[PDB]
RNA sequence: GCACGGAGGCGAAGAACCAUGGAUUUCCGAAUGAGAAUCUCUAACAAUUGCUUCGCGCAAUGAGGAACCCCGAGAACUGAAACAUCUCAGUAUCGGGAGGAACAGAAAACGCAAUGUGAUGUCGUUAGUAACCGCGAGUGAACGCGAUACAGCCCAAACC
RNA sequence: GCUUUACUGCAGGCUGUCGCUGAG
């Protein structure tokens, strides 16, 4: 809420956890606000997932910016489980980086795209 | 006395029960044998009445019934 | 465990109810009702039980007033003890 | 590499710039209209909090407590008092806000103890403080390393008898030389002049 | 008054206590009640 | 009217009773308190440091 | 049993008596199903909490104790030959809470300034010294030293 | 104990200022 100022449309969403799924099996994914960060700030980052249900939201805040100033794409997801049932895990996830996509590079490249766009 | 605790034990668990209600009956005449200032009481008794009494449900515990 | 009955409350006054009315006197415990007195005295002695009154007396005990049917015989029922 | 806690440490350093600000502005309002101790999920400060102790874990709990801000609310002597002890405006309790934090939240949670706690802002007449308590008898807690010394008898009511981290602070234990000739090893047994 | 059972339970034990020492006591102890209570010259509890 | 003799003859009143849970003569039965162990107001037992000589 | 009476009884089937362990252990009482001057009324962890199979299922708290101990609240008589700061005194007393002992404790120390000491209590001393104070009356340490006993470690984070 | 333009203070009321506290 704070941290987000770009609404990203249900079925993009969808697309988005689509090829995170597909990345956790054909390429590298990272799970977790701690280990999403470093991906971001050691550059190996691609595309970083950050959920909008997250309280406090002090744990995702630097994330935006953050993704901004290092050029990594970022989108962001409404629920907390969907975004962590799609990184493969039996909880959720606050955030999400897709470190180096998989069989999905496609799909993901156009993704940052449409977000970008979305402005 | 007259009822040692190798005879209780000796007992199956109906048989002290059935010794058990003998001895409250015993109890419960002697204490209106007194109540009404009888005196053919014997002091030892109406005593070892009890005794014998707890001593049989010290048992029963032990036992399980 | 309490027992319902403690002993015969015999006394003059506990005679005439004996020889003229048909009823038996007895302490018994303070936390008995009428209808356990009923009943444990009719198991006691093999009788039956007509009407019971109670009184929680100055002596620290209760004292119940059990009268007896037709059919049975106080004056007998206490000569056995 | 700077851990993502790095970063929720660093936006609390200024709790009035940046988006900390809108939070909190937006947070007490609602805050305002919750109770004295309010048991939360998750710790508002989760670096804060880890690095004072917390961990998710089962007998982990964590609540907001809200103090009013201030001095004594004391009453005016009703009896002969020499004009040194009459004053009643200037008069503050010697136990700061935190630890009054504490205990409340302690007595709450009667069978829990309290491992620590810090500030979470204030507005203009109350502060809020979060409390980290402990579960003494729950086994996930007294078969962590880390945390079974909780457990302990002696550490019972803990809070009430200033062994917490804020307990120890206001008690003038701090310093390990001069300046502290009357506080350590107690208050009580220096004749009570700290 | 209207007393409750249990006060009742109580005067009837203070009753009791009023009583004396028993004759044989005096010959098995080869030789006074001081709980003596006068129910006009003293007051009981409650 | 004297506030002496004839004053104590309207004094049949019944207020301290014995206490369920000390046994003294102190439970007030118009307050429901015990102003002997507290009983009433208190689940600790009422107890003063002024019951005694100061260093005793 | 104290308790030496009267009567009667128990004990060689080893009683009495002592030690340890077990059984029984009414009602009120923190008192907890609800109410009540120790009783009563129609199944009960009342209340607050943790976990949770989200069901009181598994658990915690409550109250006591000779003083000691820790954390809060905190006088006045008195002394100053009056009295206000000061003093009595952080005493009396009050609120909260632990244990068999508490508390303290492995340096953002000390500062005989050093090429030195090396967690913390406590005892002796340092010393009525330094310091405070209508600079009045009064108040009053510490470092060090000699002893006692000695013990040193775990997280948060980085990287996983 | 009481009084007051006795001494010294303490509540309380009034008033400025800071925090809560923001936009043009
Ligand atoms: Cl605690
Ligand atoms: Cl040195
Ligand atoms: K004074
Ligand atoms: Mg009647
Ligand atoms: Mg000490
Ligand atoms: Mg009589
Ligand atoms: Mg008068
Ligand atoms: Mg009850
Ligand atoms: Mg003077
Ligand atoms: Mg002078
Ligand atoms: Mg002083
Ligand atoms: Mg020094
Ligand atoms: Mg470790
Ligand atoms: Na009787
Ligand atoms: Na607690
Ligand atoms: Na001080
Ligand atoms: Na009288
Ligand atoms: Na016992
Ligand atoms: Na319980
Ligand atoms: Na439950
Ligand atoms: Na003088
Ligand atoms: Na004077
Ligand atoms: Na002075
Ligand atoms: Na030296
Ligand atoms: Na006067």
């Amino acid at each position: 809420p704070v941290y987000v100022d770009f609404d990203v449309p249900a079925d993009l969403e969808d697309d988005a956890l689509e090829a995170l799924e597909v990345a956790r099996d054909t390429g590298a994914v990272k799970k977790g606000t701690n280990e999403t960060t470093k991906s971001i700030e050691r550059g190996s980052a691609e595309l970083v997932f950050v959920a909008e249900d997250v309280q406090p939201e002090e744990i995702v805040m630097h994330i935006p910016e953050l993704a901004d100033e290092k050029g990594v794409p970022f989108i962001f997801v409404e629920q907390q489980d969907d975004l962590g049932h799609a990184a493969g895990l039996e909880v959720g996830s606050a955030a999400a980086a897709v470190t180096d996509a998989g069989e999905a590079d496609a799909d993901v490249e156009d993704i940052a795209d449409k977000v970008e766009e979305l402005r | 006395t007259v009822l040692h605790v190798q005879e209780i034990r000796d007992m199956t668990p109906a048989e002290r029960e059935a010794e058990l209600d003998d001895l409250k009956t015993e109890l419960l005449n002697a204490r209106a044998v007194q109540a009404a200032g009888g005196a053919p009481e014997n002091p030892g008794r109406i005593k070892e009445l009890r005794k014998a009494i707890a001593r049989i449900k010290t048992i029963q515990g032990e036992e399980g019934d | 465990s309490w027992d319902v009955i403690k002993h015969p409350h015999v006394t003059e006054k506990a005679m005439n109810d004996m020889d003229f009315q048909n009823k038996l006197q007895f302490a018994v415990d303070d936390r008995a009702s009428k209808g356990e007195v009923a009943d444990a005295v009719e198991e006691q002695y093999d009788v039956t039980v007509e009407q019971v009154n109670t009184q929680n007396t100055m002596d620290g005990e209760k004292k119940a007033v059990v009268r007896l049917s037709e059919d049975d015989d106080a004056q007998e029922v206490a000569s056995r003890i | 590499a700077r851990s993502a806690y790095s970063y929720i440490r660093d936006a609390w350093e200024n709790p009035g710039d940046g988006q900390l600000a809108e939070l909190q502005w937006q947070r007490q309002q609602e805050w305002r209209n919750e109770g004295a101790v309010e048991r939360i999920e998750r710790p508002t400060r989760l670096d804060k909090a880890r690095s004072q102790g917390y961990k998710a874990k089962q007998g982990v709990i964590v609540a907001r407590v809200s103090v009013r801000k201030g001095s004594a609310r004391k009453r005016r002597h009703k009896a002969g008092r020499r004009s040194k002890r009459q004053g009643v405006t200037r008069i503050t309790r010697r136990k700061d806000i935190q630890r009054v934090a504490e205990e409340r939240a302690s007595r709450t949670f009667p069978n829990l103890r309290v491992l620590n706690s810090y500030s979470v802002g204030q507005d203009g007449r109350q502060k809020w403080h979060e409390v980290i308590l402990i579960d003494p008898n729950h086994p996930a807690i007294q078969n962590d390393d880390d945390l079974s010394w909780i457990c302990a008898d002696d550490q019972a009511d803990r809070v009430f008898r200033g062994l917490t981290g804020a307990g120890r602070r206001n008690r003038g234990l701090s310093g390990k030389g001069k300046g502290s000739e009357k506080t350590r090893p107690s208050l009580r047994s220096n004749g009570g002049k700290a | 008054g209207k007393k409750s059972k249990a006060t009742k339970k109580r005067l009837a034990k203070l009753d009791n206590q009023n009583s004396r020492v028993p004759a044989w006591v005096m010959l098995k102890t080869d030789r006074r009640n001081h709980k003596r209570r006068h129910w006009r010259r003293n007051d009981t509890d409650e | 009217t004297g506030a002496g003799t004839p004053s104590q003859g309207k004094k049949n009143t019944t207020t301290h009773t014995k206490c369920r849970r000390c046994g003294e003569k102190s439970y007030h039965t118009k307050k429901k308190v015990c102003s002997s162990c507290g009983f009433g107001k208190s689940a600790k037992r009422r107890d003063y440091e002024w019951q005694s000589k100061a260093g005793e």
